[PDB]
């Protein structure tokens, strides 16, 4: 029993990894908007200054 | 050694495995086997050469590691197309398969150098001579006569003794010496080999021989390159000693890297998926094999019988090139027996009776009828159990499981196996058995005490407790 | 909660910001693919056998770059996705996780990856290619292992490193065999993993069930293999998990590890063969046994001190080295040759064989008597195992030629019958239940038993079986010393003597 | 596709282009010649027939004589060598022929390719790079990039 | 396979037979797996695999018959491979390779559709409990046991009135449980199944099973292809969360079409000829079976006995 | 066993309270690191709006 | 293929124009173990003896077009 | 091949049949003398079938049949 607590620890932290993947997702497509959001070309003429 | 400056490259042309793809200058040309350097990023490697192919590129061989390398890399060259320093210093210190001390020992060892390549004695150039060898072996001492220079066959795969039988090969190899020679073996596992050092440390000859000794994990290039160390490594002594004496190992290897490689060449397999010159290549090395009026050598030797399947046309070219040779018996192993030989297989060309006298050629004849008989009945029996045994046949049949049982003795330096020791053996004493066998002279004799025992005397002592 | 504590340290490593490389690099298109092998494009300089990133991550074994173009071999999926992509290449071929930190887990035999958890820490990426440890290096091992099968130990010792044969037979408990032994190791001293080709989700699933049934499953740990699994990770996996032992062994310390079924392996690596095309061997076979075996078996080892020096880089300054391992063979139709199994029987040090008949008769050992030995012998055999122990070795052989005897008429009496009887009997007594752990203690138990015979001709069969367990029993209520003996290497005549008043005086008991 | 196979012949090509310095006049055969391969219902026709000789007479034929007798003779090896069918192949590696000696081109960063040449990499190249000025034009750059170093950054998250 | 609208042409290459040799857009083309169909006079055509060739075109094959050939030839592309609508309502109800409804059409309505070539592992998936099947034979199960799920392997034969034994395997699904699984048998005797049919009439059980057979007078393509239709099928039921075990036939049948495709391949048989890979597709096969954790598929199977070799 | 099991349930739902909840700091952190990875520019003003 | 030479390619490039010089005596291409894809000596007689390198003299049983080699 | 293949020669251009494997079916010829490929064997100058048909075949399906308890001779 006591293993099978260990076991739901780590499956239960796994969820919330998984859930924190997902929220990864979700995270990436507000990036999405974050792009959408507050995009210059100025910004890429600094990624042109990167050169 | 000396530069070697310069030379440019070859680029590599092609990655097919180990096999070299690579092209270098028009004028860039070497010899079937030539000197070319290269350093892989860790270091100088070579390739060894390539047949024939154009544009510069040619494949070519290794005894390194392919993986790891860029295409189109260049490579180097160097002027000797082989060269093997010729020491008698070597008996030191092992050496690498590029003779690089396999001993810690760093060794100047000598100038001289040698090549693959080497060649055969004129027609009339050997010498050829009768001496022969006679020792603690039960029978095949007995059994079979060996002369001196004779190149002792092994047969069978491993398994058998392989190594333990060829530990006994070993121990009468070892039992005497009253010379110098020298052995080494290849493809071959550790255990054995690191003992036979601590052992030749405790032993201390190493003086009298060194030797290289490959290994099993070994790349194939120099798995086959090692051939050439052996011939190389006589002609000094040859050309040094006129006399010498060795052992030859895995040679089923040797077949093996080669067929292996050879549809590798782009080669399609002799039979069996054989590789197509495999008998020349044969021919070479037994060819490498001589003993000549300037000097003689012997030594015996060892491939892995592949499988017990006869017809082996390797096994072909082992009777063929056949010098001397062994056989064993899985059924007399199987019998539990120590010994383990095939004795009605084995046979001594030398063998000769008039050099016999009758009376071996004629004992050896007879028990060579009772196996016959033995063999003969050995049907009629499993059909029939024994219950109708024809008197004179049942007897014969006594003496036969008797005779067989018989063979066995033990020997002194076996005490590590079966912690019992043994002993060496004396001819006449021999002999003798021979008559009382005949004569089954002890009537009352008992069948286990036969077995892995002293002499009639001994077997005497045993027959007085057992 | 607890875990957005996780968030900001995935944060932290998220800092370690970005930077870009290789606009053009070597890509390339993979022309066209049968199965994980392509026509491909791009990336010609590379080092020789360097593994290629793909999607879902996936590195690629290609082993042939013609003059001009060439073919790569996937693992994972093969029909993931269509052909002619631009190529991704990992820098290291043969990359993975290097450390023994993490243990006793179940990944992915070549992922990382398994139930449960798969985050797991890695010293850094390893390589299965490796080149021979030094021969002048070795340490000859008198490490004795522990069978914890009664009589097994007894018919050969085990020192850490040597070529180590079992047969196998199907359904034999092959499977089963005594794989088990690991509890006979209830204080490993060593770390051992056990490898199983294709194997069956209910058996690797039971081995789990059990796994810490006999307790820590941590101790040691093994690598996940399946039927479906490609020889990508099929063929190429038992080879695959080699360099793990580096850790231990390269951290100088002895380790095992068991693999068999490598037949599968063979038509695996065969079916590669197709591929190559090229031409095969009896049984569909080329030498690279020899090459894979060589590459599989010349793993063990132990090692000179200063060669660790070395290993250690100084670091452990010369600790010795040593390596051990379990194989077994299987048996198809139990036939002798078996071609491959003559190959590999070649390579081996030791030979186990199984008796058909005895488990066949329901013997519960059926391991084949004499059929198969170790060469390495019986180094390691305590002055008492060493010392007591012998005749059975060859005796054993004797009963059983003994046993040759067809069942003639009374004869030779005790030469005959005694011999036999003690023989019959004694397989009897020999004989160990299934999931039963041997005890050093029932050593002695067992050596005593015939030091003589102080017992040998005392009871029958039944009685034999009773009055034995009787005997065990007895002893502990009688002696606990024995526990510094147990404790001890023993063989002395003084111990010899104690055991012997000790030894008639069981004739108290029943 | 062999294309390979290219080299013994596209080989000699450079070097009679070398020596020939044809490479103008060359080039202007292989132009010529792709053309005259191009052609379908030629091409249909082209397999058609065994005799080679009727074919360097048919196909040099209705050429319109931009043919070479260097290139006549050696279109007969062509034909003897019967490969020739696939040769507007070899133009293609005559490009890196005659690019081979002295030339640059460009790869697009995440726009359209320069094909400037600039012979020294990450030098010439980068005098590319600066050459922008041409930093203009967007033409997909910025999902490109924003997306690419996105993908590392996903990556990332995978990795997180 | 296609959500499909247009999906090409591309032309028909070569063509031996079964061969196929065609091509599509220079672009892209479907999986293996997935496939693509050519109204051909009467009717469309599918081919299977094409594995890897170029110019689009690439290597093909199909169950159907190949008379009526043209050179120029137009496939419409189908995508998401080997979607098929399976419905509960098949039980008892039977259908072509195609799901054609192959008998006198029960006319078989079906909401189900999914490709056959789902993969069915999961690590860790199913259930640790290792429960035996209950079978309440007064012999065969008491004598011997039975475990949920599990595979079961056949001897007996002609004259032992099998189907004796499946009808109680009838009384016995029902009786026993709800659970209820169907077998199909393929390269067979026909008459065979006819009388089994009105057997089933006479067993009149057939309801809660049905299955198409392949009966030997059929190409392989289709034959070979038949395993991954039932390995859907129950996974409609195991996937139902249900539970079952359907019986299986001449599996030599099965694997020597094996060769007869890897000759078909053009490509190196296995040893004594197998299918270089055969032990690939037993992967296929006995991989496929599991008691699920919420499911179980057991099954048992008679193979073409060659010699007994 | 059983008995460990149910409490373990237990501990299963008030941690799915925990992570909804949570799921607001998670909303946080998200944004927080849409910010730092965009490594651009900072505008906070639009609302992705996600759960 | 057996055309290969290509540096002879530049000569037969326009040397595909001339050509008429039967030697007795032509280069021996490469060769393998003896055996020699070669070219020249432009008549042929069938197993004919030919010279070499030394006093050894070879022969080619099979008539191989465009060239032919032997060991 | 079909026929006498040894006569003819090459570049023979191309005659074309749609047709494939088309022999005329009826009962009216029975019993007749039958080359191969044709009836023509028969001594017979014409014969008399329905018309022309085709080597392909389907068998029909499994679930129609007529279990036979015709005995035969
Ligand atoms: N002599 C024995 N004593 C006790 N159990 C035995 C014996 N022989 C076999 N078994 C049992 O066999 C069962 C499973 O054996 P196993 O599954 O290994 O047969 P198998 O080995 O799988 O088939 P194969 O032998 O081909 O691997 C185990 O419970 C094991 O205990
Ligand atoms: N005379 C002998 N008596 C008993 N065993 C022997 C004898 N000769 C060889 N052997 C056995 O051969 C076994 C195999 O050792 P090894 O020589 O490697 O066999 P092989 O070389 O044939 O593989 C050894 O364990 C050894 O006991």
């Amino acid at each position: 029993q006591a293993e099978i607590e260990a076991e739901r620890k780590r499956a239960r932290e796994e969820l919330r990894k998984q859930v924190a993947i997902l929220a990864v997702a979700g995270a990436e497509k507000i990036i999405e908007r974050s792009v959408d959001e507050a995009a210059n070309s100025d910004i890429v003429d600094k990624l042109v200054a990167e050169l | 050694h000396h530069h070697h400056h310069g030379m440019a490259t070859g680029k590599i042309v092609q990655v097919i495995g180990a096999v070299v793809d690579v092209e270098f200058p028009q004028d860039a040309v070497p010899r079937v086997y030539d000197a070319l350097e290269v350093q892989n990023g860790n270091e100088r490697l070579v390739l060894e050469v390539q047949q024939q192919l154009g544009g510069g590129i040619v494949r070519t061989i290794a005894m390194g590691s392919s993986d790891g390398l860029r295409r189109g890399l260049d490579v180097k060259d160097l002027e000797h197309p082989i060269e093997v320093p010729v020491g008698k210093a070597t008996l030191g210190r092992i050496m690498n398969v590029l003779g690089e001390p396999v001993d810690m020992k760093g060794e100047i060892g000598e100038e001289e150098r040698w090549a693959i390549h080497r060649a055969a004695p004129s027609y009339e150039e050997l010498s050829n001579s009768q001496e022969l060898l006679e020792t603690g072996i039960k029978v095949i001492d007995l059994m079979a006569p060996f002369a001196k220079g004779g190149k002792v066959g092994l047969f069978g795969g491993a398994g058998v003794g392989k190594t333990v039988n060829m530990m006994e090969l070993i121990r009468n190899i070892a039992i005497e010496h009253s010379g110098y020679s020298v052995f080494a073996g290849v493809g071959e596992r550790t255990r054995e080999g690191n003992d036979f050092y601590h052992e030749m440390t405790d032993s201390n000859v190493i003086d009298k021989v060194s030797l290289v000794y490959g290994q099993m994990n070994e790349p194939p290039g120099n798995r086959l390159r090692v051939a050439l160390t052996g011939l190389t490594m006589a002609e000094k002594f040859r050309d040094e000693g006129r006399d010498v004496l060795l052992f030859v190992d895995n040679i089923y290897r040797y077949t093996l890297a080669g067929t292996e490689v050879s549809a590798l060449l782009g080669r399609m397999p002799s039979a069996v998926g054989y590789q197509p010159t495999l008998a020349e290549e044969m021919g070479v090395l037994q060819e490498r094999i001589t003993s000549t009026k300037t000097g003689s050598i012997t030594s015996v030797q060892a491939v892995y019988v592949p499988a017990d399947d006869l017809t082996d046309p390797s096994p072909a070219t082992t009777f063929a090139h056949l010098d001397a040779t062994v056989v064993l018996s899985r059924q007399i192993a199987s019998l539990g027996i120590y010994p383990a030989v095939d004795p009605l297989d084995s046979t001594s060309r030398q063998l000769d009776p008039l050099v016999v006298g009758q009376e071996h050629y004629d004992t050896a004849r007879g028990v060579q009828s009772i196996l016959q008989r033995y063999q003969e009945l050995k049907d009629i029996i499993a059909i029939l159990g024994m219950d109708e045994l024809s008197e004179e046949d049942k007897l014969v049949v006594a003496r036969a499981r008797k005779i067989q049982r018989f063979l066995s003795q033990p020997f002194f330096v076996a005490e590590v196996f079966t912690g019992s020791p043994g002993k060496y053996v004396s001819l006449k004493d021999t002999i003798r058995g021979f008559k009382g066998i005949m004569e089954g002279e002890y009537d009352h004799l008992p069948e286990q005490a036969f077995y892995m025992v002293g002499s009639i005397e001994e077997a005497v002592e045993k027959a007085k407790k057992l | 909660q607890l875990n957005s504590t996780e968030i900001s340290e995935l944060i932290k490593q998220r800092i370690a910001q970005f930077n870009v490389v290789s606009e053009a690099h070597n890509e390339g298109t993979i022309v066209s693919v049968s199965d994980g092998v392509i026509r491909i494009h791009g990336l010609a300089d590379a080092m020789q056998g360097e593994m290629i990133s793909l999607p879902g991550n996936r590195y690629a074994i290609a082993l042939n770059l013609e003059r001009d173009s060439v073919g790569a071999v996937v693992m994972g999926p093969y029909a993931d996705l269509a052909e002619g992509m631009k190529v991704k290449a990992t820098g290291r071929i043969l990359e993975v996780p290097v450390g023994r930190g993490l243990l006793g887990r179940v990944v992915n035999t070549l992922g990382a990856p398994i139930d449960g958890k798969g985050p797991l820490d890695h010293d850094g990426f390893s390589a299965v290619e490796a080149i021979a440890p030094g021969v002048i290096e070795r340490q000859s091992v008198d490490q004795p292992v522990q069978t914890g099968y009664k009589a097994v130990d007894s018919m050969i010792p085990i020192g850490r490193g040597q070529r180590e044969l079992i047969i196998g037979d199907r359904q034999t408990g092959k499977t089963a065999l005594a794989i088990d032994a690991i509890i006979n190791q209830r204080d490993s001293g060593i770390k051992a993993i056990y490898v199983a080709i294709g194997q069956k989700a209910s058996t690797i699933s039971n081995v789990v069930r059990k796994l810490e049934e006999h307790g820590a499953l941590a101790n040691t740990i093994v690598v996940v293999a399946t039927a479906s699994e490609s020889a990508a990770l099929q063929y190429l996996a038992p080879y695959a998990g080699a360099a793990m032992g580096e850790y231990f062994r390269d951290r100088g310390e002895d380790a095992l590890i068991i693999y068999d079924d490598l037949s599968k392996q063979a038509v695996a690596y065969r079916q590669i063969s197709l591929l190559l095309r090229r031409p095969p061997g009896r049984e569909a076979f080329p030498g690279d046994v020899f090459y894979l075996h060589s590459r599989l078996l010349e793993r063990a080892a132990r090692v000179n001190a200063e060669y660790v020096e070395a290993f250690t880089k100084g670091e452990v300054k010369g600790k010795t080295g040593s390596l051990t391992a379990l194989p077994i063979i299987e048996t198809q139709a139990g036939d002798v040759s078996a071609f491959v199994p003559t190959n590999v029987i070649s390579i081996t040090d030791g030979q186990i064989f199984l008796e058909t008949n005895l488990f066949n008769a329901g013997i519960r050992p059926a391991v084949n008597p004499g059929i198969s030995v170790s060469r390495v012998g019986g180094a390691a055999q305590t002055k008492i195992m060493k010392k007591l122990s012998g005749g059975i070795r060859t005796a054993l052989a004797q009963y059983r030629e003994l046993a040759a005897f067809s069942q003639f008429a009374s004869d030779l009496d005790d030469a005959t019958r005694n011999q036999l009887d003690h023989g019959q009997k004694v397989t009897e007594l020999l004989k160990q239940k299934q999931y039963a752990p041997m005890s050093v203690a029932q050593q002695s138990l067992v050596l005593f038993a015939a030091e003589r015979g102080y017992l040998a001709d005392v009871e029958l069969s039944k009685i034999g079986s009773f009055e034995a367990a009787l005997l065990a029993y007895v002893d502990r209520d009688h002696a606990p010393l024995m526990q510094e003996i147990n404790q001890t290497g023993g063989y002395n005549d003084e111990i010899e003597g104690k055991l012997k008043g000790i030894l008639d005086s069981f004739k108290a008991t029943q | 596709e062999f294309i390979t196979v290219a080299r013994p012949y596209a080989k000699a090509a450079f070097d009679f282009a070398v020596e020939h310095q044809s490479v103008e006049r060359w080039q202007d055969m292989l132009a010529f010649a792709a053309e005259v391969t191009k052609n379908e219902q030629m091409a249909e026709l082209l397999s058609g027939a065994l005799a080679p000789e009727t074919l360097a007479e048919s196909f040099i034929a209705v050429a319109g004589e931009q043919l070479d007798e260097n290139g006549q003779n050696l279109i007969r090896v062509m034909a003897e060598n019967g490969r020739l069918n696939a040769l507007p192949d070899v133009l293609e590696q005559f490009i890196h022929l005659r690019a081979v000696s002295e030339a640059t081109a460009e790869v697009d960063v995440i726009s359209a390719a320069a094909l400037s040449e600039q012979q020294l990499a990450k030098i010439s190249a980068a005098m590319e790079k600066r050459l922008s000025r041409k930093v203009k034009l967007n033409a997909k750059i910025d999902k490109s990039v924003m997306a690419g170093v996105i993908i590392r950054a996903g990556d990332m998250v995978i990795d997180g």
